[PDB]
């Protein structure tokens, strides 16, 4: 009984929560953090660290709430280290500190009632992730670049726009960006521009192919 | 027993463009995967899960976070030479 939190020295959002029994030395304290800031930077070099502790059993769309979604727009979720958490606290990273410990409340009878286990939220910048034909298209043509990943918005330097822009370029041949494709003198540009020019050899973009 | 139980509940949730990727759609995007390389996939259950590893032979599905989070990783090419080399436009077939 007597459950009591309260901040302590440390941020805010690291707290203290204080438990007193009827056993002396049941009157102890569990250093716990719970995530209140929205990240739009990284706490490591090239990743994203919250301090919700995901628990088994439940949807990681909470563990992303804490991110800005302009800025996890190119962040992957990975699996975190082990944690724990209270039930009726969800998301609360129990530190180990002393006689703390996952396999101490592991233990106890009565904490199995009271603690589910868990994984800390983890992210991982890899790039922008494409999900459908359209933004395939978007990305490659060059038509609307602001989400693209790097694969699919390098200028043509890479055969990932190849598949793509055999039929795009088909539809006009002299696209600038069409013809920037064929600069790049891969097999498909080539077999692309000898199968549009076998039809329309007197127009421009054929001189220049 | 003890006293009133101090619940909060959690922050609602706000989905991300990672976790809000559908791998039927996803077919543009696989096609051109480098070998040595990550396409995530989004979250994915056991029947889409064969489905899937049914679909695209070449590749291997990377449990790459909870919920389902899955990648697909090239592995090698399994085209055939009277299908692709008899043409230089096409680069997979279906």
């Amino acid at each position: 009984n007597r459950i009591k939190i309260a901040p302590g020295i440390a941020d805010i959002r690291d707290k203290y929560m204080e438990l007193g029994f009827n056993y002396p030395e049941y009157n102890r304290a569990v250093k716990f953090a719970e995530e209140s800031y929205t990240y739009y930077y990284e706490t490591s070099p090239g990743e994203i660290k919250p301090k919700f502790c995901l628990i088994d059993g439940m949807s990681i769309d909470h563990c992303s709430s804490f991110i800005v979604p302009e800025f996890a727009k190119q962040y992957v979720l990975i699996h975190g280290e082990p944690c724990s958490s209270f039930k009726f606290r969800p998301g609360s990273l129990i530190y180990y500190q002393n006689e703390v410990t996952p396999e101490y409340i592991k233990d106890l009878k009565h904490a199995t009632d009271y603690i589910a286990s868990g994984q800390r939220c983890h992210f991982i910048k890899k790039d922008y992730l494409l999900g459908d034909s359209d933004s395939v298209a978007k990305c490659c043509s060059k038509t609307n670049t602001k989400h693209c990943p790097k694969i699919f918005n390098n200028n043509y330097k890479t055969e990932h726009c190849d598949d793509f822009m055999t039929g795009f370029c088909r539809n006009d041949p002299g696209n600038p960006n069409c013809l920037e494709w064929l600069r790049a003198k891969r097999k498909p540009a080539m077999s692309t521009y000898s199968d549009i020019c076998s039809k329309h050899m007197d127009a421009r973009y054929c001189s220049e192919f | 027993v003890s006293v009133e139980l101090p619940k909060r509940d959690p922050p609602p949730g706000v989905p991300t463009d990672e976790m809000l990727l559908n791998v039927d759609k996803m077919h543009d995007v696989i096609a051109p995967a480098k070998l040595l390389e990550y396409v995530h996939i989004g979250p994915l259950a056991k029947d889409k899960e064969d489905k899937v590893k049914k679909r695209y032979p070449e590749f291997r599905l990377v449990n790459t976070g909870p919920g389902g989070l899955s990648a697909l990783l090239r592995q090698s090419y399994n085209g055939t030479a009277p299908n692709c080399c008899r043409t230089f436009n096409r680069t997979h077939y279906w």
